[PDB]
């Protein structure tokens, strides 16, 4: 009912409501991934308030369809809306072109949809970055979105806490030849640094793009990968 | 068209024959009658070939993206109920006659769907022209508790009743297994109809259809 | 059916001709109503329907092109254009409320080179249009009860070479056989040629 | 819809976003309207004659309807909102009634417009002064000018944009009933080069003629400018 | 500002934007009538900014229908869209019931409109004056912003409105002739106004009872009433 | 400015949503659930201070569906209203999938709700702690396995093995994590389950309770409708917490 | 709610859309892009973000409908842009959509002022209607027609659009507007149309040579047209040029990048003989 | 019937690693024609070739959207579409419009570039593929043009031959149909190149 725009322009240029909602979006728990030849791995971290709080019941990367899934940093609900719609994209586009939908096209639509929450009435934007990793005929992708709506395809990244030193220490074990299960162990390792007490199978979430499907890594495929760190 | 389901004691096996018609022609001899709906749930499609392909996508599509919200495997009430509402809104416009099989959690599952939103939960099933005389050789061999390997021979044969007994029914069997774990879909499970007489290759060498105009374009 | 027009594309102009007959039931009101719509200088429509849906169906098509004029300073847009824009106009229509327009148009211009830069198609340009929206680049097309004894008359004599001179003894040839063969007294055709001077009304053949 | 209301009444009567639309008239490029006994003359200035902008000739009087024109001042981006709204309602009248809507008619369109703005919830008023001219169909020269308050009134002439009072205050001491098309066009530019830079190359302008508009070339327009900037110097040289 | 909404009361019980519009009725051009049994007059000082103004075109003055005229006074394109509405009505009336639409009739058709602001942002910035013959015999109407449609005997509004109900008081009388009435009119506009009145400066028009016809007097007729005073 | 609407702050808080986990503290009710191996508890306090006020009638636990019922903690009628929006979005899912809507999405969709109210401006977040608990079939063997999924007015669904909301939430939350490190938590028995809760109630606001100061939700593998526990079986438990 | 309303779409005293002179500003803060319009085609040279080691390609199979700064409209109309990209890609999207529109109804590529038109009407609405921000973006529409050519198109927040020989928008376009209009004259090959687009680009950001890695440039040229295919509709007439948007690859730039890096050598030793 | 109003034929043709689709030149209303050089065949990118066939007025209206959908998609995915997708596309636009349809029977030809596997679908008016190894055909010569193809066709044919046997089947089809003929314009796809003929057949 309250149709007036709530992000506008400074006297300076910037959109503050977006500077403010890319600061929402550094603040949440770091989330990486790294493309090598053969696949891409993203590794989060699902840091839970308690221990009472069931491990299995968080997700902090989802399947957005067979071929793609993301991970995200800062507002999970807000993450919630990006990844429900994208589901529905990624399934629209399907119906149509009996196809699975190219990452390219996937975080063009979430980019529009993170945009009409700056420019349209009433809303404030989304204050979460997603980290959408997938494959297409035109191999594996990595692909930050923002709250801006911009977007970058990535070798490697990190997004949340750690990731101006995650993405410092991503850049000195990145090779251009690194291969999936290499890419695993250096994903996994970069969350590590970060890290205070020790990781598990309940404490990340690791999801993988591998030959033509996204899987996320089930608690023994992550326990068998923490145990060479 | 005839398509069969029968619930057999690990699943259901569904059936289908493959001639897709046009009036009083076979446009294709293998056109494929079983849609994959989900991982657990096959549905066989009688009626407009359209309307069985379209609102069969929808819900496999509606399920697919259900089973991301959830993290469960898409349970056959849930696809079934789908296909009602969807049938029951559009009043058998939308000409889909489904027999959707599957096996959830609860147990072997197989419905079917007339065009107008109708549901017959039942043991074992038919639609499509051929149905009648499948639902023959299916009340006549039926029992329960059988074993994967009768329940695939008696659906073959139901279909073979609707293959020769009916024209808009042909071809081959495809025969479809959902078990509590897998869906094997074995195409041309029976050929019946084989090649009668081999195909006497005429012979028009290059040059003979007369061309006024030519334009090649190179890639 | 009534009223018959008749259009055919030489070398350097095309011709047009419309039934002058204006009738009402069976009544001959007059011979003596211009069909052929001037849509620009360089484009007419010879449209043969009931007057109703021929008036507000060239009306429309001319304002809308007037106004493109107006907003693209002076452009004369091409005739392949003006043709798919009536087109696409027809055709919308046959899938609205209102239903289709039911009107048979000969749709003729002559595209002119529009500035220095122009590459496209120099010369003259016919197009017969159905009332469903059947677009069709043509050499020669007709609408209406004479249209076959024309097109068939065509055919016979035309050629892509004719003269402006041997396209008003063809025209003639067109319009007296449709006054011979058709009893609806189409007695009175009014004939406009499309050249790249412009539209001229040819007055000696009727 | 966003319809909160933008133009609202203050204490002392004035609509402030009706006055701040005039504010963006005065500060917009100055344009001059001149009724003769068988010639309109409308006149604006150019932004000047930068060496990138296309050679090509962009015209910054805008034809509405063959027999009408129409020049702005204020916000480029608004006034091509009015035109291609004037251009749309002059195609609209065509189809309803046979006949070409006359420059007295269209006036009153785009100023019940120009109104709607200053009276509508969503919209800030078209921050856009408009000078219309053309011929009826019988004959009659008709000038015109709507500012942004909706309020349309007609001239013998008229000037909007920077230093729009300055014009009209020297226009009023020499302007002639009966004026010939080149007394006219003579009277357009002298008025204009009142306000505008001592240039030739800035001003454009346009002679409306009953069914023969015509824009003078850089050609025709120095003959005119070099005769009036003559002028300008022998009453320089009396004060 | 936009601190107080559009319908808000003050704390003495006027709406604040009805308060104000009435303001800017203050600053308009002075127009007014006077109801004489043999029929009733409008004058309205024309206020035109320069020479140059073809001065019949900026018309204070504007039929209605036959035998009704409006004067306006403030902002004058808000007026158009006034008299507009109530020629409209005027004209439905006349389709409706074959008949002369009331003068009272078509002053509330025009109040119709005045009170419907939240559909407008604002009320209208304009009080009308009409006049006009019916059954009841020649009336003369004021709308405000308001909404409050008052028949009047004889009322000026506008800038020295309050100067010319002075002279009203002491001058005006119910049996008056029209050509007294046309006499006053113009007695009162020269007092009044700022310019020097002459023939174009101002426009006068007057619907008689016998006929029951607008007359909208051409600056010749007007001349004639500057003569015999 | 940053305040009184739902937008950022220059350090990335939506202020309006950290004054709704305020409004969750405020009546000073306190909510206890705890999944034990075969059922699901959640005790509410349930303090009526008016001799007047019938008891009956004041309930934090309403059922959302025979399956799932839920535990509002916060402003009252902003509970009631989430229940409602709660069982509108149950008989949906019920006609729509012609199945129970499964707690994990019940949780998820009303996540989903509550965000929508932190986006749109002039919406203001419900003041509450949706506490969903219920059974939810496992589709490995069959087997109903007991869930709690709470929702909190930033949107953020989560599942529990137990959980606190309400007054003294943190106080609650670490008696119950100090002794999740002694037993396994989900290989208890119903009756050991409700004495950490009815425990850690008791630990958290400092007194001991009576049968009548808290109503008790409760869902089984063996009767997985939600049932509310009568007052005679509370005091069996609350006799149990005081012995030992 | 309406306490806390910006007024987005309001004037202020002195006659100016805040929100939208901010807009502006927001674009001043961009990557610069230059456009020249020449008479064998058009050149958009724009500065890409210092590329992190990390960045990848998107390996799009098709190379020439989009890059960082240049976006492809339709077959014959190309574009750079310039502020807030999010809302770029939605008016590009518009703007495709809308030469598109045009091209079904009346099967002929759209006039490069049209567009131009339509995608400006959709930006002034956002100053007017609706109390949103202003889409902060200017475009640099290149393109041709029949009708006037190979024509170049600034575009603004405002809607205000103005066709140019050779304009700039972006980081330094004061400084590109003072060295293009020294450098510009009527007849120019798209040689030296590429050469002054990199040396402008190359002084306004302030570099020794032109760093491949940092510019992009797009070229909006006629080229032969290979797929008439006649047969299919015989009296439709395919023109033998046809216009083909082209992004540069960064080895396809190198000998046009290495010509400007030699005329800012050739000109600074000019400078070391004005003060001999 | 309006399918058969405006008259018309298409086929395709799968041979190895390459295709032919074949048009009629023939446009008519009902028995009378309007022109002989009105071949049905139009080409989305190098290596799909799409016919329509039924109501002019929706060939043409419909087409035009294609090109528009085809187009859209060329820009927004930054790639040509392939035969799969433009073929579901298709059905997705026939089934939009089940109820009201467009009186249209895609027939699509399409190949693979890398692989060189052929794809062929023939769409019914409310969007059914038909997607068959062989051949596919449609309009008013469909039931002649079936008889034709199923004897003459063979597997793994070569381009020239297949070809010889398409325009042999569309011609000899054509001679039994009044709605279609005026020779026929195929088109011959292979990964390396496309071949437009132009036939000579009756003027019946």
């Amino acid at each position: 009912e309250a149709f007036y725009g709530l992000t506008t322009f400074s006297p300076s240029g910037k959109l503050i409501q977006i500077e403010y909602a890319t600061t929402a979006a550094g603040k949440g728990t770091t989330a990486l991934g790294v493309k090598a030849t053969d696949g891409v791995v993203i590794a989060a971290k699902k840091k839970a308030p308690s221990t009472l709080v069931d491990a299995s019941s968080i997700q902090k990367v989802f399947v957005l369809d067979e071929h793609v899934g993301c991970t995200y940093s800062g507002m999970g609900p807000d993450c919630r809306v990006l990844i429900d719609s994208a589901r529905k994209n990624c399934q629209q586009y399907k119906l149509m072109y009996n196809e699975p939908i190219p990452i390219s096209q996937l975080v063009r639509k979430i980019s529009a949809i993170y945009q009409e929450f700056t420019q349209s009435g009433g809303v404030r934007p989304f204050g979460c970055s997603l980290l959408v990793a997938g494959v297409d005929a035109n191999g594996y992708h990595l692909y930050q979105v923002d709250p801006s709506g911009t977007f970058w395809a990535w070798k490697a990244t990190a997004i949340g806490t750690g990731s101006p030193d995650a993405k410092a220490f991503l850049e000195k074990r990145y090779t251009v030849d690194m291969e999936l299960e290499d890419a695993v162990h250096t994903a996994l390792l970069t969350l590590k640094e970060g890290f205070d007490g020790q990781m598990t199978s309940e404490n990340t979430q690791v999801g993988r793009v591998v030959e033509n499907r996204f899987e996320i890594l089930s608690v023994d495929q992550l326990r068998d990968y923490l145990d060479q760190i | 068209t005839t398509i069969v389901g029968v619930v057999y004691r690990d699943g259901v096996v569904l059936g289908a024959d493959t001639r897709a018609t046009e009036g009083s022609i076979v446009a294709d001899k293998r056109c494929r009658k079983i849609h994959y709906m989900a991982p657990n749930i096959m549905c066989c499609g009688a009626g407009t070939s359209a309307d069985t392909e379209a609102v069969t996508n929808m819900v496999s599509s509606h399920l697919a993206l259900h089973r991301l919200e959830t993290g469960k495997q898409s349970r056959v009430l849930e696809a079934l109920t789908l296909l009602k509402r969807h049938l029951y809104r559009y009043q058998g416009h939308v000409s889909a006659a489904l027999v959707l099989g599957g096996v959830d959690v609860e147990g072997p599952f197989l419905a079917t769907i007339a065009p107008h939103g109708s549901t017959d939960r039942l043991p074992f099933v038919t639609m499509g022209s051929g149905s009648i005389a499948a639902m023959a050789q299916l009340e006549a061999a039926y029992k329960d508790n059988m074993t994967c390997e009768e329940a695939k021979e008696l659906v073959a044969s139901a279909i073979r009743k609707g293959i020769f007994n009916d024209p808009y029914s042909g071809t081959q069997v495809d025969v479809c297994v959902i078990t509590k774990d897998k869906t094997e879909l074995t195409i041309g499970y029976d050929k019946p109809n084989e090649r009668m007489y081999p195909r006497q290759e005429v012979l028009l060498p290059p040059g003979t259809t007369p061309v006024l105009k030519e334009e090649i374009r190179q890639l | 059916m009534a009223e018959t027009a008749i259009a055919f594309r030489c070398k350097d102009y095309v011709m047009v001709a419309a039934a002058g007959l204006n009738a009402f039931y069976y009544i001959k009101i007059t011979d003596a109503e211009d069909k052929i719509t001037q849509l620009d200088t360089h484009q007419l429509v010879a449209c043969t329907g009931e007057n109703g849906p021929r008036v507000n169906f060239t009306e429309y098509i001319k304002c809308n092109l007037a106004l493109n004029r107006m907003r693209q300073h002076g452009r004369h847009s091409s005739c392949e254009s003006t043709a798919n824009f009536m087109r696409n106009c027809l055709a919308s229509a046959i899938r609205s409320r209102e239903g289709a327009y039911q009107v048979n148009c000969l749709f003729a211009g002559y595209d002119t080179p529009v500035s220095e830069d122009d590459d496209g198609v120099v010369g003259p340009q016919l197009f017969y249009m159905d009332y469903l929206g059947t677009l069709q680049a043509v050499p020669y097309g007709c609408h209406g009860y004479g249209a076959c004894f024309v097109t068939a008359l065509l055919d016979r004599l035309w050629r892509p070479d004719l003269s402006q001179q041997e396209g008003l003894e063809l025209m003639q040839k067109c319009c007296d056989e449709v006054k011979r063969r058709v009893i609806i007294s189409n007695s009175y055709f009014f004939v406009k040629a499309v050249t790249k001077n412009g539209v001229e009304v040819i007055t000696a053949v009727h | 819809s966003y319809d909160r209301a933008i133009t609202v009444f203050s204490p002392d009567g004035h609509l402030f976003q009706v006055e701040y639309a005039q504010e963006a008239v005065k500060k917009g490029l100055a344009a001059v309207g001149v009724l003769g006994s068988d010639s309109v003359v409308i006149a604006v200035e150019k932004k000047s004659a930068v060496k990138l902008q296309d050679s090509r000739t962009i015209r910054k009087i805008y034809k509405v309807d063959a027999n009408i024109y129409l020049a702005f001042a204020g916000l480029s981006a608004d006034a091509r909102v009015l035109i291609n709204k004037a251009q749309l309602e002059c195609q609209r009248f065509s189809l309803n009634y046979e006949d070409t809507m006359d420059v007295d008619m269209l006036v009153r369109y785009v100023a019940g417009v120009q109104q709607k703005s200053t009276q509508s919830g969503g919209s800030r008023p078209f921050g856009v002064a408009t000078v219309i001219g053309g011929f009826n169909e019988d004959g009659k020269p008709h000038l015109w000018k709507t500012d942004p308050s909706g309020m349309c009134s007609a001239w013998r002439a008229v000037a909007i944009g920077r230093h729009d009072q300055t014009v009209i205050e020297y226009m009023e001491k020499s302007y002639k009933d009966g004026m010939s098309r080149d007394e006219c066009v003579h009277f357009a530019i002298k008025s204009l080069l009142e306000v505008v830079e001592s240039g030739s190359r800035n001003i454009e302008l346009l002679v409306l003629q009953y069914k023969e508009a015509r824009y003078l070339t850089e050609e025709e327009l120095q003959k005119f400018v070099v005769e009036v900037e003559k002028e300008r110097e022998e009453e320089a040289a009396a004060k | 500002e936009y601190d107080r909404g559009v319908n808000t009361f003050s704390p003495e019980g006027r709406i604040f934007q009805i308060e104000y519009a009435v303001e800017a009725i203050k600053l308009g051009s002075t127009s007014l009538g006077i109801r004489t049994p043999e029929g009733v007059v409008l004058a309205a000082e024309k206020r035109v900014p320069s020479t140059l103004v073809v001065p019949s075109s900026m018309s204070k003055i504007m039929e209605v229908d036959s035998h009704i005229a409006a004067v306006m006074s403030g902002m004058v394109a808000d007026a158009r869209i006034l008299v507009e509405h109530a020629r409209v009505e005027s004209q439905n009336h006349r389709f409706t019931y074959n008949e002369p639409m009331s003068v009272e009739s078509c002053t509330l058709a025009t109040c119709d409109l005045s009170i419907q602001f939240g559909l407008m942002s604002r009320p209208f910035g304009v009080s009308l004056l009409i006049a006009g013959v019916d059954e009841k015999g020649p009336q003369l109407w004021q709308t405000d912003p308001s909404g409050t449609h008052t028949r009047y005997d004889a009322q000026a509004i506008g800038g020295g409105a309050e100067a010319a109900q002075s002279v009203f008081t002491e001058r005006y009388h119910r049996n008056m002739t029209l050509e007294e009435g046309e006499t006053l009119a113009v007695d009162i506009l020269k007092q009044v106004m700022e310019d020097q009145l002459s023939p174009e400066n101002i426009e006068v028009a007057v619907v008689r009872a016998d006929d029951g016809k607008l007359h909208m007097y051409t600056p010749t007729e007007i001349k004639a009433i500057m003569s015999r005073m | 400015f940053d305040k009184y609407i739902t937008v950022f702050s220059p350090e990335g808080s939506l202020y309006q949503v950290e004054y709704a986990f305020k409004a969750v503290t405020y009546p000073g009710l306190l909510t206890v659930a705890i999944r034990c191996k075969d059922a699901v508890l959640v005790v509410t306090q349930h303090l009526i201070p008016d001799r007047l006020m019938r008891p009956d009638s004041v309930t934090a636990l309403y059922e959302v569906t025979p399956n799932i019922g839920c535990c509002m903690t916060g402003r009252a009628p902003d509970g009631r209203a989430l229940v409602q929006r709660a069982r509108e979005e149950a008989s949906d899912y019920q006609y729509r999938y012609g199945v129970e809507i499964p707690i994990a999405v019940l949780a998820k969709r009303m996540g989903d709700k509550a965000q929508v109210r932190t986006q749109q401006a002039g919406l203001r977040p419900m003041g509450v702690v949706s506490t969903f608990i219920g059974m939810d079939q496992s589709d490995q063997d069959g087997s109903l396995k007991p869930q709690i999924y709470t929702v909190d007015p930033a949107g953020w669904t989560g599942g529990h093995i137990a959980c606190a909301a309400g007054k003294k939430q943190v106080e609650a939350m670490a008696f119950l994590e100090k002794r999740q490190k002694s037993t396994e938590l989900d290989a208890l028995t119903q009756k050991e389950a409700a004495m950490i809760a009815l425990a850690a109630l008791q630990s958290a606001i400092g007194t001991a309770v009576k049968a009548k100061e808290v109503e008790v939700g409760r869902c089984t593998a063996a009767n997985p409708a939600f049932q509310r526990v009568p007052n005679s079986e509370v005091e069996e438990w609350l006799t149990a917490v005081a012995e030992a | 709610s309406h306490r806390y309303d910006s007024r987005t779409t309001t004037f202020s005293p002195e006659g100016r859309l805040y929100q939208v002179e901010y807009a502006v500003e927001a674009i001043q803060q961009a990557g610069t892009v230059i456009g020249v319009c020449t008479k064998d085609g058009v050149v958009l040279a724009g500065e890409k973000m210092v590329p992190h080691p990390l960045f990848d390609s998107e390996s799009m199979q098709d190379k020439n409908t989009s890059g960082e700064k240049m976006y492809k409209i339709a077959e014959h109309i190309g574009c750079s842009v310039a502020g807030v990209t999010s809302d770029a890609y939605a008016l590009l999207n518009y703007a495709r959509l809308s030469a598109l529109r045009h091209q079904y109804t009346f099967q002929e590529p759209m006039a490069i002022e049209d567009l131009c038109r339509i995608l400006c009407d959709e930006k002034q609405l956002y100053t007017q209607y609706g109390g949103v921000r202003p889409y902060g973006v200017s475009f640099l529409l290149v393109g041709w027609d029949r009708y006037y050519g190979y024509q170049l198109y600034s575009t603004e927040p405002s809607g205000d659009y103005s066709a140019w020989s050779a304009y700039a928008i972006g980081q330094n376009d004061q400084v590109a507007h003072a060295l293009l209009k020294k450098d510009w004259h009527e007849s120019m090959t798209l040689e030296d149309g590429m050469l002054l687009a990199l040396r402008v680009l190359g002084k306004t950001m302030d570099t020794a040579k032109i760093d491949l890695d940092r510019v992009e440039v797009a070229v909006m040229r006629k080229v032969p047209a290979s797929n008439i295919d006649q047969l299919l509709d015989p009296f439709k007439h395919h023109p033998k040029t046809t216009p083909r948007f082209q992004i540069l690859t960064r080895s396809e730039l190198k000998p046009h990048a290495e010509r400007a890096d030699q005329a800012r050598e050739a000109e600074e030793k000019a400078e070391a003989e004005r003060q001999r | 019937s309006i399918m058969a109003y405006s008259g018309g034929s298409v086929m395709a043709m799968a041979g190895k690693e390459c295709f032919v689709i074949i048009s009629d030149n023939r446009l008519g209303e009902q028995l009378k024609t309007i022109s002989t050089e009105v071949p049905k065949l139009h080409v989305v990118n190098d290596s799909i070739v799409y016919g329509l066939t039924g109501l002019r007025t929706d060939q043409q209206t419909f087409a035009n959207k294609v090109q528009f959908r085809t187009e859209m998609y060329k820009l927004r995915e930054e790639r040509d579409i392939t035969g799969k997708a433009f073929a579901a596309m298709i059905t997705s636009m026939l089934y939009e419009a089940r109820f009201g349809p467009w009186f249209v029977e895609p027939v699509i030809g399409s190949i693979d570039k890398s692989t060189g596997e052929v794809y062929l679908c023939a769409t019914d008016l409310i969007g059914a593929p038909c997607e068959p190894e062989d051949y596919v055909c449609a309009g008013t010569a469909a039931e002649s043009l079936h008889g034709m193809c199923e004897a003459l066709w063979r597997p793994g044919m070569s381009p020239e031959e297949l070809f010889e046997i398409a325009a042999q089947a569309m011609l000899s089809a054509c001679d039994r149909d009044s709605l279609s003929g005026y020779g026929a314009v195929a088109m011959i796809v292979t990964k390396d190149k496309v071949t437009t003929r132009l036939i000579k057949g009756r003027k019946d």
